[PDB]
RNA sequence: AGAAGCUCAGACGAGUAGGCAGGCGUGGAGGUUUGUGACGAAGCCUUGGGCGUGAGCCUGGGUCGAACAGCCUCUAGU
RNA sequence: CUGCCGAAGUUUCCGGAUAGCAGAAACUCAGAUCAGUUUUAUGUGUAAAAUGAGAGUUUCUAGUGGGCCAUUUUUGGUAAGCAGAACUGGCGAUGCGGGAUGAACCGAACGUGAGGUUAAGGUGCCGGAAUGUACGCUC
RNA sequence: GUACGUGAAAUUGCUGAAAGGGAAGCAUUGGAAAUCAGGUCAGCAUCAGUUUUCGGGGGCGGAAAAAGAAUAAGGGAAGGUGGCUGUUUAUAGCCCUUGUUGUAAUACGUCCACUGGGGACUGAGGACUGCGGCUUGCCAAGGAUGCUGACAUAAUGGUUUUCAAUGGCCCGUCUUGAAACACGGACCAAGGAGUCUAGCAUCUAUGCGAGUGUUUGGGUGAUGAAAACCCAUCCGCGAAAUGGUGAAUGCAGGUGGGAACGCCCUGGCGUGCACCAUCGACCGU
C-alpha cells in the first residue's frame, strides 16, 4: 500500500511572517476576537487531530520504511529480523571510521541506509 | 463481514440473497385481452359533464 | 452438517411461500379496489377509498431556528437531521402531530415500490443500538424473530401493510438518510406544498419526491 | 499475548467560563546504553532531505574546535 | 502542543447562602420509568393511549447571577414619537452560502479529503449559471 | 593579528536573480526557471461501490382517456358557400346527438425482481470460513483484477523564487449586549512573572492495623561518617461517650429490600455482606 500524507505544507504561527521576532514554531492563539482560531476565510489553517495520516503508513518514510537511529555497529545488528520494516539512519556526530562500519554491516545484513553517503 | 455495502436493486446476486422470490416474478400479465367493458353510468357522465 | 443446511434451505423456500403470498395480496387488493371503483361508476355510485394507516414523513428544514415545542416533536419522530425519511402510523394521534410541525417536514402516501426500494438501498437495522445494514435475511431474523419476521419482503409487507407490528418494525428501522434531490426542489421550497411551496402533506407526490432522493 | 496488548462493529466531531486526560522541550541528579567524540563533541549557518495533526525530532553540506547524548527514574531559578 | 466533556447567562430568601444548568464518586434500577410532544376521557385544568428514549435517585465541586434584538398579547397612549409589562425566540460560547458591503435579514450549523446533489439566492457582462420558454403591463 | 575562541539576530554595503502604474506581507491551485529526492507514468478490457445522462420494449390505470378518422341516422345553423341583403348543402362546408368501425389509437399517470448504451469519481480490506447462484467444481456471491505499452539523459513527487486567478481589514489589552474607541507595539538578541514554607481539608497511593509514628535524643557507622543502620524512655493522634458518671438485656436483637452463594424443577426455597427504612434496647454503644 502507497503512502499518502492528509497535508504536506506546515502549520506556521500566525503573524510568524511579518515578525522575525515571532517565530514559525506553532502556537495556538488565545485571543478571543482571534478570527484566525474563528476559522474565518482567507486565514490560514490550524492544526487539527483530522490531518492525522493513516495509521499502517504513519512514521514511514516514503520508500514505505521507519527511519531507526544507529549510533554503531551493535545497534544496526537490532535492525537484522526488521530489514523490511526499519531503515538505519546513522547519527550526525558518527565519526568517518564508523560511518563506513555501519555501512558495511548493514549493507551485508540487508539492512537499508537513509543516509549512507555521508562523512 | 459486510465490510461493503452492495444495493440488491443494481446487483442481481445480492437480490437473490435476500429475496429468494426474484427468481418467479411474471412482471407483465395481459389481462386486458377480452371485451373491454366500457363502465361508466350514463348519470355519472351527465355530472361529470356538468354545467 | 446437513441439519443446518436442510433447515435453512427449509427457510428460504418459506420464504419464498411468504413473498409469493404476499405480492399476490398487493395485486388483489389493488385489483379488488380497481374493481369497486369501475363498479360505483357504471352504477353512479361513489366509492370512498379506506384512509391510509401509512406515511413517510421527510425533514426538510435543518437544525437551525426552530422552535423548542416542535424541536421536541422531531426528537419523537427521529427527524434528528434534514432529509431524514422514517415510517409513522397514520393515525388521529399523529395527524395533530403532522399538523403543527408542517412547515418544518413534507409528508404523504408512499406506495409499495417507494416502501421496497427504501428498504433495499436505505434500508439499516437498529442492531445493539448500531446502524447495521439490512444485507442479508438473518440480520433481521435475529432481531424481529419474536415477531415472525424473518425476511427483507416480510419486514416490507410488516411496514406496508401496517400490520400487528408496525411499532417494532418501524423502530427496527433506523431512519433513512436520502440525499438532497436530484433536480432540486421548487424554486421555494419553505412555502406549503399546496400553495406552491415544498412543505407539508402532499399525498401521492412523496412518492415522485422519494424517487428523487434515491 | 508490550492483555499496558491484539481485533470487530456503529455513532459522533463549533465550542467562551469551567472540568479532564495524554504528550513536546530545558538546566541539574541516581541508574543505564560493551553509548557518541580531535578520522571533529557542543554551538551556529544552509533556495539539502525525512518524520510528526502539533508542540518538535532526526539528517546532508558548510562552519567550528572539546566535550555530549538515548532510555528508566529524581529534581527545578524549566 | 494536541484531544475529550462543557455551561450559566437567574429564579427563590437575607455580599452571600440556596435552587437551576455542567461534571465526578458510590448506590438500584430493565414484567421501569421518564418526556419543552400529541391524542382520549372527566369536568382551561385533571386523569389514562400514541411516539421517542433504559430510566432513577443520594452525596460534592467547579463556573454562571448580565444584557441586546425581535415577535405576539396588552396597558396607556401622542401633535408624531413612544412609554409599561408579559411571551418565547435570535445573539450571545459560532465559523459557512446568499443579501454589492454589514452584530442582528434569508439558508445553514464546522475533523481532513474525493465524487455526487441541493438550500437561500441567482443565470446580459463584471460572475459560476438560458441574451430560456409562454402571456401581459410600462416610455 | 591583540578592534584576537565560537560569531546568532536586528542593521548596513557589494554582487547575482527577479519584481514594481497610489501599499505590502499572507493563503489556495498550477505554470515557468532553479534544485532535490527516489521505479515512474500512461492506454484498454472484465468487474465492484457511488453517481450522472440518453434511449428501447412491455403491463396497469382515467369518461376502461378526451380527441380523431372512417361510416350510417336525426337535429341545428352560421363568422351564409354554391346559388338568389336575404337563405339551410346544392357547384364549399360547419356545428349537435346517436350508431358503427372498437377490446380503435394516442396523451398522461403508474409499474417492470424488462432491457440497450455514453461519461466521471473510488479499489478501502489481504490464506480459508459467510449468505447465495449456476452446477466436485464455476460465479458479477463478506471491498481489483487482467492484458499491455512508453520512460528513466524523464515522468511523478516535491522545495525555492516569481507570475496569474480567487480569497485575505493589525496583533495584544480594555470597555460594553456588542463594537468602535482607549491605551501597548521602531527593530533584534538575552533576561522576565502562582514560587518556597507553616496549618487545615478532600481524593489517591503505600506501610502497618487496635494500633500507629525510628531521625528531641542515644547507639552505631574504617570503603564520604551530614548517608545508611539499630531503638531506651516518653509523647502525639486513635481505641468512650456524655454532661462527676461512664455502654452486648435480646446468636452484640427482630421485619422488609439487597450483593453473593447453594439446592431445585423462568420461577420456587434456603443463606443473606454493605447500605437504607423499621420495632428494639445499653451509657453514643
Amino acid at each position: 500500500v502507497n503512502i499518502i500524507k492528509k497535508r504536506t505544507k506546515p502549520f506556521k504561527r500566525h503573524q510568524s511572517d511579518r515578525f522575525k521576532r515571532v517565530g514559525e514554531s506553532w502556537r495556538k492563539p488565545r485571543g478571543i476576537d482571534s478570527c484566525v482560531r474563528r476559522r474565518f476565510r482567507g486565514t490560514i489553517s490550524m492544526p487539527k487531530i483530522g490531518y492525522g495520516n493513516n495509521k499502517k503508513t504513519r512514521y514511514c518514510m516514503p520508500n514505505g520504511l521507519k527511519a531507526f537511529l544507529v549510533r554503531n555497529v551493535s545497534d544496526v545488528e537490532l535492525l537484522l529480523m526488521h530489514n523490511k520494516t526499519y531503515a538505519a539512519e546513522i547519527a550526525g556526530n558518527v565519526s568517518a571510521r564508523k560511518r563506513v562500519e555501519i555501512v558495511e554491516k548493514a549493507r551485508a545484513l540487508g539492512v537499508k541506509v537513509t543516509n549512507a553517503g555521508a562523512k | 463481514a459486510h465490510v461493503q455495502k452492495k444495493n440488491p436493486l443494481k446487483n442481481k446476486a445480492v437480490l437473490s440473497r435476500l429475496n429468494p422470490y426474484a427468481k418467479a416474478y411474471k412482471a407483465n400479465v395481459k389481462i386486458n385481452s377480452e371485451k373491454t367493458p366500457k363502465a361508466a353510468g350514463e348519470k355519472f357522465l351527465s355530472v361529470l359533464h356538468e354545467n | 452438517a446437513a441439519e443446518k443446511k436442510s433447515a435453512r434451505q427449509k427457510k428460504r423456500e418459506l420464504i419464498a411461500k411468504r413473498a409469493e403470498a404476499y405480492e399476490a395480496e398487493y395485486r388483489a387488493a389493488e385489483r379488488e379496489q380497481i374493481e369497486l371503483a369501475r363498479k360505483a361508476r357504471a352504477e353512479g355510485n361513489y366509492f370512498v377509498p379506506h384512509e391510509p394507516k401509512l406515511i413517510f414523513v421527510v425533514r426538510i428544514r435543518g437544525i437551525n431556528n426552530i422552535p423548542p415545542k416542535a424541536r421536541k416533536i422531531m426528537q419523537l419522530l427521529r427527524l434528528l437531521q434534514i432529509n431524514n425519511g422514517i415510517f409513522v402510523k397514520f393515525n388521529k394521534a399523529i395527524k395533530e402531530m403532522l399538523q403543527v410541525v408542517e412547515p418544518y417536514v413534507t409528508y404523504g402516501i408512499p406506495n409499495h415500490k417507494t416502501v421496497r426500494e427504501l428498504i433495499y438501498k436505505r434500508g439499516f437495522g437498529k442492531v445493539n443500538k448500531q446502524r447495521i445494514p439490512l444485507s442479508d435475511n438473518a440480520i433481521i431474523e435475529a432481531a424481529l424473530g419474536k415477531y415472525s419476521i424473518l425476511s427483507v419482503e416480510d419486514l416490507i409487507h410488516e411496514i406496508y401493510t401496517v400490520g400487528p407490528n408496525f411499532k417494532q418494525a418501524a423502530n427496527f428501522l433506523w431512519p433513512f438518510k436520502l440525499s438532497s434531490p436530484l433536480g432540486g426542489w421548487r424554486e421555494r421550497k419553505f412555502k406549503h406544498f399546496i400553495e406552491g411551496g415544498d412543505a407539508g402533506k402532499r399525498d401521492e407526490h412523496i412518492n415522485g419526491l422519494v424517487q428523487k432522493m434515491l
